[PDB]
This record gives structure tokens, C-alpha cells and sequence, in this order.
């Protein structure tokens, strides 16, 4: 059912020799090799101007790094994986995530809607992208950081029961729109929404409830 | 007052979400006098700028991987050696900590890490690996959040960067390519060349090569060479590094000696020479303006800088004055214009010790101040002076009457002839009171105040010597009526003369004022002329490179943005 050794390096050496200029998958593949064989948790492909991972991904790691290169879009990620490191990529989008995964580094590429996310997810940036809508928002997850973006609407959708959350970032976007879902939760937590234009009568609709005994309700920045 | 670094230290930290400026830093930054030529080599993730600041300085024949025992999750490291070629002057190292979520993310905020780094610095170094491109070209987006990110003056605005931006110096690491046609300056410009077109990828593309050029003054470029072993991780070794290092020690040697013999000391607007504390005030009020929530703008920065060393010039002309004044008031006075002619002398060295000390004093509440201190000042000096002339003449009368007083006391001039003999003996002691030298401006007044208090002696020796006619005759006693009216006549024609001299003053150091805040504000209006020239003949500069690589779309809008300049000029 999983590859063998000889099945890696014959992949990878034929994705070796399709190399565009100034790709760098030689030294990928001599990382590749060193990464399966000592069986390290920790893959690091950053900055070598690759610009399509191979299919064939060693499934025993839990760290991924291929951030800085011309990434369009990724392939299927091991269920073993923890952390997710891929930013200033060319990402159209995304494979569905391992049920296993805490962070996702996504920021600055060119993602319009994203896979489900698992309830492991801790923490993630999904900035300089091009999102509208998205998909569940898991329980535990806390720190979001979607700052550009073309969102216009934030279905926080629930799960069985969300004790202490983090701060959340959703400024210079088009959401125009606060629903009431972000108002049911107390003050423990924060959601900055600065330089989105919002509409007239919501403008000052949140500013005279908020300079109140506004004790059951999160803190909001603009 | 020698600083030699021993080991880089932490300037600002990105910690945990925003910045937090080390202490320490400051402190020894605060301690530097002399001037300083910043020279800021910003890099991303392991760009190999490290053997550059470690070189910068001169560390050794190479430093042993700098020091990662203690990798401190920030944004930007310093470094201060003395200047090797620049005498007076003091070397600043600036260093990235390294960007890109390297061990940690937060570069939500690097965006500032590259701004920070343009404004702290006289001389702008880039590290990037190899053969600038498109791969490059998009790291470098930090170029495009500039005209978002900072701004030139202050409302109650990119086109002013050429005036006080650095020098653009990109390092290009492990590149070294033999393109027969160029020499490295030549790529850099060939690389900076445009794409014809209305397309948004033009735009897209054009745009970080357009904001390189229009922003830099000077433009360099340099190279690396990379020892030949390729799996080599940081090995301490020097000379395993010279058979590593045939033509790459003469990159590095010759771009240090240019750095050395090129690189211009950091200025501010107006010829300010940036120091220490000047420098510990300019990162304080970025971050601060930062953590705040607003943008830095490097006009509130000088002015912030301002307020700082305007009210520290104002105590030295102050203490300058007092210094003077010490050495020079000779207490009692003689006359009144003897101590207002000490006083606008050295308050004339006062005015020129502020003037050389202050620059751009926001309407002038730092030198009005002054003047309403110096007049202060001018107060007390005559108030002691009249303290000290009435306190020597009253003694002068305790010592020169008191004889009369017993004279009188003991029944003398009360006889025959007693009232005549009386007043010729004090005819006499009158003289000598105003022959005694050194008496002040209270001499009259403490005379007459204390006849006028005797005067009931001088009656009481009338009507006791008859010696002759008296008892309708007594034309002495309406005499004495009017010396007593023409003395309290000319004491008051002189408190108005008094009051004269005062306003007299009152203008002469006025005009004194008026006219040393003339000749600065003329050469200050000089030095503004001398500085726009210069960022006319560089928005010029890039017009015309415009037009003669074929871009005739954006030498127009260059001319656009220069049209604004020649009316802002103006007024
Ligand atoms: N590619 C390259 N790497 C270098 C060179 N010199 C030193 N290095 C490595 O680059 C690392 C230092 O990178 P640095 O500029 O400090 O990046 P930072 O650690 O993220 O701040 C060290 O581990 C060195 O081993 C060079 O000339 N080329």
C-alpha cells in the first residue's frame, strides 16, 4: 500500500530531469533522498524556484516547507502531516488538507476558495489572496489572518461547543456587513475589521452598542 | 568617547505581533556622539548577509557563522564600529533579522521591517540570490507598500522620497554570470528596464522596477561568488575559505572599500548631521508612531526631534547668559545704563548660543520662550542691583550721620547760634555722602527718605536756638518745605526716566532678536533651495531615461509629478 525507497528515487529522478532553467530540483531531489532515509519529520523546499512539486511526497513527514517558489497547485499532502508551510506561491487551489494538520501558511497567493478545514487546524494565514466565501471554520481554530482579500460576507459556522478563542484579522476587505453571529460572543475575543467599507446605518449601529454596558460582546476595531 | 560594538545587538524586536524596541540599544545609542554613516543590509531567510556585516566591520579573516546560539525571533539587528576612512565618523551596521516565517510567522508586519530600514538608513544594501527576476522582483514587494506605508509631509506624497531616500545597493548572491554582451551596474539597469503596454501584467511587472528607480537617488550594484562546495553548510573556516574564495574576497574587499569610500553620512532636512540621540529619537518616534496605529512620517519625526534639542538649546543659551552675566555685573551699578548695556551684550551671545543650537523652532515658541526668560532675567538684575545700591548708601548713612546723631543727642546746637551750625555741618556730611564713590542709582532716594525722617530734629533745634530773629522769621523751615517738594520732584522726573530706559531696552533687545532669527531663516531658506535643486535635477534625471528607453507614457507622468514640485515651490 506505501511506496518503497527505489519507488521515490525513480519518481523524483524523473522529475529531476524535467527541469526548467534555474529550477533547482537537483538540490530538492538530494533533500528529498536525505529526508526519506533518516525518516526526519522536517521536509524544507523553500526558495528553489520550483514551480510543480512531484506527485510523491515521503507520507512519513509532519512539516512542510515549500514556501518561495512558483507552486501552481499542490499535490496530495500526507495525513501525517502537522504544519504546512507554502506562502508567495502561484496557488490557484488547494488539495483537501490532512485531518491531522494544525497550521496552514498560505498567505500571498492566488486562492479564490478553499477545501474543508479539520478541526485540528490551531492557527492559519490566508491573506493576499482573492477569497469571497468560505468553508467550516473548525472549533479550536483561533488565529486568522485574512487581511487582503476580496471577502465579502464571514459565515462563522460552529461546531459542539467553542471555549476560549484568539484574535482574528479580517481589515482592508468589502464585508460591509457585521451578522449578529459575531456579536453573540462574549468579550474574550478580537476581530479587527479596519478599512471595510460598511454600510450607512451599520456604521453607527455598532458604535452606540458597543459605548453601553456592552460587557456580553467582542471587541471590534475600525 | 571611542564605541567599538563587541557583538551585534537587537535594535527592535518583532515579538508575539508588534515591535518592541530594545532598551539596551538605545541606551548605548544615547552614549554616541559622533556622527553616523547607516549603512542597512536587509535580506530575507538565510541570504547569506551575514559574511557582509561581519566584513563591513572587519571582524576577522571571516566570523564563525556570526552568533546563532542566540537567535533572537526579531526584525532588525545593529551593529556601530568606527568609520575606517571617515575619520569623526561612526560606522552603523543595520541587519534583518531574517524574513519569510522562518521559525516563527508574524511577517504580517514586514512590510515596516523594509520601511524601517529605508528611513534609518544613509546607504540601502538588498541581499537576493542570483539573477534578479521575476521570482525576485515579487519578494521585493515590500517596494510596493511604501507608497502606502510611509509619507512625506503631514496633513492636519510619494513623489519627495528621491530627496531622502538612500542609495539602492542590491548584493547579488551566487550569481556571478559570464552574459557576454555587461559589467554588474549594466545588468542592474538592464533588469530595471520596462515592458510596453496597457496590460495589467505590464503594470504588474513595471511597477516594482518603477518604484526602485523613481525613489533611489544613487543606484549601485554588486556581486557574490559562492565557494565551489555546494552542500556546505556555515563552515568555520578561513583558510578552507581562501581555496574557496579566489575572486569572491576581491567582491567583497572592493565592495566594502567602495561602501567605505562612497557610502554619504546620514542627513536629515536641513544639513542635520544624524548622532546617537538624534538616531534614538528617530526609531522611537517610527515604532511608536507604528504600535500607535498611524503611519511614520518623517516630518513629525524631525519635528519630534525637534522639540528635543530646541528646549536643550534654550537651557544652554540660558546658562550661557548666566555664565556671563556672573563675570561681568560689577554689583551696585553706577548708572542704569551701565546694566542694561552688560545685559543686551551677553544677551546678544545668548540669542546667537540658541540660534546655532535650534533648527525649524515651529513658530518660534522655543526662542519666544527664551526671550520671556531673558526679560525674567533682565528683571531680577535690577531689582538686585537697586537691593545693592540701597544697601550700601543706607550704610554709608549709619556710619556718616550716626556721628551727627549723637552729636545732636548730646545737646549740642542748641545754644546761641546753634541752628546755623547745625545745618552747615550738615551741609557738610550731605558732601561727603556724595562724594563717596560707588554709591548706585538709590543714592538720592535713601538720602532724602532718611532727612525727610530726621527732619523732626531739624525742627526741634529751631525754637530752641533764638540766636536772632525768629517766630515770623523762620523763612529756614519754608526753605526746607521747598527742597523737600524739588527733591520728591526730581526722584519722580527720574522713576519716569527710569521707566524710559526700561523700554529703550525693551526694543533694542527685541531688535536683537528680529534680526539674528533673520539670518538664520535666511540661510535656511538657502539650504531648502539648495535641497530642492538637487531633488529637481534627480526627478529630471529619470524623466529623460524615460524618453530615451522608449517610455514616453511615464516620462509624461514624470512631468506631472514634476509640475508639482515647481508649485509647491512656491507659495
Ligand atoms: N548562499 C550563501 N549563503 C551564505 C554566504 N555566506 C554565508 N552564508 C550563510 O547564510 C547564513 C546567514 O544568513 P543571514 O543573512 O544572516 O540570514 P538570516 O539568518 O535569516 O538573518 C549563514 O548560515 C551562512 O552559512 C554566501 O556567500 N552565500
Amino acid at each position: 500500500d506505501p511506496s518503497t525507497y527505489a519507488d521515490y528515487f525513480s519518481a523524483w529522478d524523473k522529475w529531476e530531469k524535467q527541469a526548467l532553467p534555474g529550477e533547482e530540483r537537483d538540490e530538492a531531489v538530494s533533500r528529498l533522498k536525505e529526508c526519506l532515509i533518516n525518516n526526519s519529520d522536517e521536509l524544507r523546499l523553500d526558495r528553489l524556484n520550483l514551480s510543480s512539486l512531484p506527485d510523491n511526497l515521503p507520507a512519513q513527514i509532519t512539516l512542510l516547507n515549500v514556501s518561495y517558489n512558483q507552486l501552481t497547485n499542490l499535490p496530495e499532502l500526507p495525513v501525517t502531516l502537522k504544519k504546512l508551510y507554502s506562502a508567495s506561491n502561484k496557488l490557484s487551489e488547494l488539495p483537501v488538507l490532512p485531518p491531522a494538520l494544525e497550521s496552514l501558511q498560505v498567505q500571498h497567493n492566488e486562492l479564490e476558495n478553499l477545501p474543508a478545514l479539520p478541526d485540528s487546524l490551531l492557527t492559519m494565514n490566508i491573506s493576499y489572496n482573492e477569497i469571497v466565501s468560505l468553508p467550516s471554520l473548525p472549533q479550536a481554530l483561533k488565529n486568522l489572518r485574512a487581511t487582503r482579500n476580496f471577502l465579502t460576507e464571514l459565515p462563522a459556522f460552529s461546531e459542539g461547543n467553542n471555549p476560549v478563542v484568539r484574535e482574528y484579522f479580517f481589515d482592508r476587505n468589502q464585508i460591509s456587513h457585521i451578522p449578529e453571529s459575531i456579536l453573540n460572543l462574549r468579550n474574550e475575543c478580537s476581530i479587527h475589521i479596519s478599512d471595510n467599507p460598511l454600510s450607512s446605518h451599520a456604521l453607527q449601529a455598532l458604535q452606540r452598542l458597543t459605548s453601553s454596558p456592552d460587557y456580553h460582546g467582542p471587541r471590534i476595531y475600525f | 568617547s571611542e564605541i567599538h560594538m563587541t557583538g551585534p545587538m537587537c535594535l527592535i524586536e518583532n515579538t508575539n505581533g508588534r515591535l518592541m524596541a530594545n532598551p539596551e540599544a538605545l541606551k548605548i545609542l544615547s552614549a554616541i556622539t559622533q556622527p553616523m554613516v547607516v549603512v542597512a543590509i536587509v535580506g530575507l531567510y538565510r541570504t547569506g548577509k551575514s559574511y557582509l556585516m561581519n566584513k563591513l566591520a572587519g571582524k576577522k579573516k571571516g566570523f564563525s557563522l556570526g552568533s546563532t546560539v542566540q537567535s533572537h525571533t526579531k526584525g532588525i539587528w545593529m551593529w556601530c564600529v568606527p568609520h575606517p576612512k571617515k575619520p569623526g565618523h561612526i560606522l552603523v551596521l543595520l541587519d534583518t533579522e531574517g524574513l519569510g516565517d522562518v521559525e516563527k510567522g508574524d511577517n504580517q508586519n514586514d512590510s515596516w521591517i523594509f520601511a524601517l530600514a529605508v528611513l534609518l538608513s544613509s546607504t540601502f544594501v538588498y541581499n537576493s540570490i542570483g539573477t534578479i527576476n521575476q521570482q525576485a522582483m515579487d519578494q521585493l514587494y515590500y517596494v510596493t507598500e511604501l507608497t502606502h506605508r510611509i509619507r512625506s509631509k503631514s496633513s492636519p506624497d510619494s513623489a519627495d522620497f528621491v530627496s531622502f531616500f538612500p542609495d539602492f545597493v542590491w548584493t547579488l548572491r551566487d550569481f556571478s554570470l559570464d552574459l557576454e554582451a555587461l559589467t554588474p551596474d549594466e545588468y542592474l539597469t538592464y533588469s530595471l528596464k520596462l515592458k510596453k503596454g496597457t496590460s495589467q501584467k505590464d503594470e504588474t511587472f513595471n511597477l516594482p522596477r518603477l518604484c526602485i528607480r523613481k525613489f533611489f537617488p544613487k543606484k549601485k550594484c554588486f556581486v557574490f561568488d559562492r565557494p565551489v562546495h555546494r552542500r556546505k553548510l556555515a563552515q568555520l573556516e578561513k583558510l578552507q575559505d581562501e581555496e574557496l574564495d579566489p575572486e569572491f574576497v576581491q567582491q567583497v574587499a572592493d565592495f566594502c572599500s567602495y561602501i567605505f569610500s562612497n557610502s554619504k553620512t546620514k542627513t536629515l532636512s536641513g544639513g542635520i548631521q544624524v548622532n546617537g540621540p538624534r538616531l534614538e529619537s528617530l526609531v522611537l518616534t517610527y515604532v511608536n508612531a507604528i504600535s500607535s496605529g498611524d503611519l511614520p512620517c518623517m516630518e513629525n519625526a524631525v519635528l519630534a526631534l525637534a522639540q528635543i534639542e530646541n528646549s536643550a538649546a534654550v537651557q544652554k543659551a540660558i546658562a550661557h547668559y548666566e555664565q556671563q552675566m556672573g563675570q561681568k555685573v560689577q554689583l551696585p551699578t553706577e548708572t542704569l545704563q551701565e546694566l542694561l548695556d552688560l545685559h543686551r551684550d551677553s544677551e546678544r551671545e545668548a540669542i546667537e548660543v540658541f540660534i546655532r543650537s535650534s533648527f525649524k523652532d515651529v513658530d518660534h515658541l522655543f526662542q519666544k520662550e527664551l526671550a520671556a526668560q531673558l526679560e525674567k532675567k533682565r528683571d531680577d538684575f535690577c531689582k538686585q542691583n537697586q537691593e545693592a545700591s540701597s544697601d550700601r548708601c543706607s550704610a554709608l548713612l549709619q556710619v556718616i550721620f550716626s556721628p551727627l546723631e549723637e552729636e545732636v543727642k548730646a545737646g549740642i546746637y542748641s545754644k546761641p547760634g546753634g541752628y546755623r551750625l547745625f545745618v552747615q555741618k550738615l551741609q557738610d556730611l550731605k558732601k561727603k555722602y556724595y562724594e563717596e564713590p560707588r554709591k548706585g542709582i538709590q543714592a538720592e532716594e535713601i538720602l532724602q527718605t532718611y532727612l525727610k525722617s530726621k527732619e523732626s530734629m531739624t525742627d526741634a533745634i529751631l525754637q530752641t536756638d533764638q540766636t536772632l530773629t525768629e517766630k515770623e522769621k523762620e523763612i529756614e523751615v519754608e526753605r526746607v518745605k521747598a527742597e523737600s517738594a524739588q527733591a520728591s520732584a526730581k526722584m519722580l522726573h527720574e522713576m519716569q526716566r527710569k521707566n524710559e530706559q526700561m523700554m529703550e531696552q525693551k526694543e533694542r533687545s527685541y531688535q536683537e532678536h528680529l534680526k539674528q532669527l533673520t539670518e538664520k531663516m535666511e540661510n535656511d531658506r538657502v539650504q531648502l533651495l539648495k535641497e530642492q535643486e538637487r531633488t529637481l535635477a534627480l526627478k529630471l534625471q529619470e524623466q529623460e531615461q524615460l524618453l530615451k528607453e522608449g517610455f514616453q507614457k511615464e516620462s509624461r507622468i514624470m512631468k506631472n509629478e514634476i509640475q508639482d514640485l515647481q508649485t509647491k515651490m512656491r507659495r
